[PDB]
């Protein structure tokens, strides 16, 4: 029904920064949230009323935005792999996309 | 932790309703809030049934789907979901989903099995 | 004075495929009075904070403006591929540049 | 096209003043918006000096510099910027830029050389 861009597959410098970024389009759905995960990791969430929520992990060294997007801060090859942003809708439900890192 | 308690399958018989059990167990001394209640079929992204704290539900397969629990001006803990006149087409896995702030997604796969 | 840009970083991507570009200014407290989005070649578009977005014409039909002050490319194909920049204008800074290097197959 | 215009070198005397001019030449028939004028030493990212459409001018750290022919509330075509006390470390190239709509950025570079 709707479809989701991101920033795809992209490269960094160790100890940079980079932009996490997703939008969703073709579609009315209300956004109620923005989850920012790894496969077995929370990241981040904002939430169209309460807003941002970082994960302790991440917490100093990550930054919310631009947008419902993600700032990732001083990169480590650790920071290497898979992230997704999944949207939580209404009344389409879950929308999900895919952004690969190489630091 | 919240934690999301579901039966691993649930048995209904052709052309009988059942009821998809998911329960949202939050203990006291911990806080959360929950946006929304979300079903799909296993692997598919969408939602088959939605429940949403303002917009109250809304089914997308059919008339054939009913929240329980769920309802408006009331805290989301129950995504209990029933189905109306099961169909051979109906066997198969679905995704109880609770979207929680800041917990995050909470879900379980709920193997639905006709005959 | 000071002001960093960061990057959405340095692409790889395939053909028929969409990528969003985007940058963000920080660390000032200076007014963005428009970004243009560009190549040393040409103009891709620009969003001016009070003249909304404009986008350069032979883009038109493969880039759609944001999300925000980012630029989202349409049906990328191998030309594609080069260096891509986001100037920010603003007050009283002055000019900021970030650099994004798009490749495609 | 708009384009922009002004001398590829100026001089100028230790101890004295200068201006450098820079203008941008708009056709009758052409449809265009500046909103900011930027000067800067070449090469390199911030300002110099700057002047906006509704903020007025700015200038990064001088007291020696000022836009001689750039006014609120008339329409921004005169970047032409004028140096006071001129010192021997402002010999150099400098670059004079429009902030423009829907055309975006014209600039020039301009060669200051000081003599004695
Ligand atoms: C735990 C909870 O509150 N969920 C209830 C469940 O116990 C009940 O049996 C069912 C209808 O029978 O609807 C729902
Ligand atoms: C028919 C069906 O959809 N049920 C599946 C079953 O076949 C599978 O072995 C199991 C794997 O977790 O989950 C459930
Ligand atoms: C082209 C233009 O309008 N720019 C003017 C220039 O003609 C004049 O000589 C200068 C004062 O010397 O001020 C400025
Ligand atoms: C102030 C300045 O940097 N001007 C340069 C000068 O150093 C050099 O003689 C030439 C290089 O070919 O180009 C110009």
């Amino acid at each position: 029904t709707g479809t989701i861009e991101t920033t795809g597959n992209i490269s960094a410098e160790k100890g940079g920064s980079i932009i996490l970024q997703c939008h969703l389009s073709s579609t009315t759905a209300q956004v109620t949230q923005v989850n920012w995960e790894q496969q077995d990791q929370l990241l981040a969430i904002c939430n169209a009323d309460l807003g941002w929520h970082i994960s302790p992990s991440f917490k100093d060294r990550v930054a919310p935005g631009p947008g419902l997007g993600l700032t990732l801060q001083s990169l480590t090859v650790n920071d290497t792999g898979e992230y997704f942003c999944i949207y939580h809708t209404y009344p389409d439900g879950t929308y999900t996309g895919r952004i690969f890192l190489e630091v | 932790d919240v934690v999301v308690q579901a039966p691993t399958q649930v048995p209904g018989f052709l052309g009988d309703s059942v009821t998809l059990p998911c329960y949202l167990q939050v203990p006291n001394m911990e806080v959360t809030h929950v946006s929304q209640l979300t079903w799909a079929r296993h692997g598919e992204s969408g939602s088959m049934a939605v429940f949403h704290q303002t917009q109250g539900p809304s089914y997308s397969e059919s008339k054939r789907l009913e929240f329980v629990a769920a309802r408006l001006g009331a805290e989301l803990r129950n995504a209990s979901l029933r189905m109306f006149g099961l169909r051979v087409e109906d066997e198969g896995n679905y995704t109880c989903l609770f979207v929680t702030f800041p917990q995050g997604s909470r879900s379980v796969d709920i193997w639905l099995r006709v005959l």
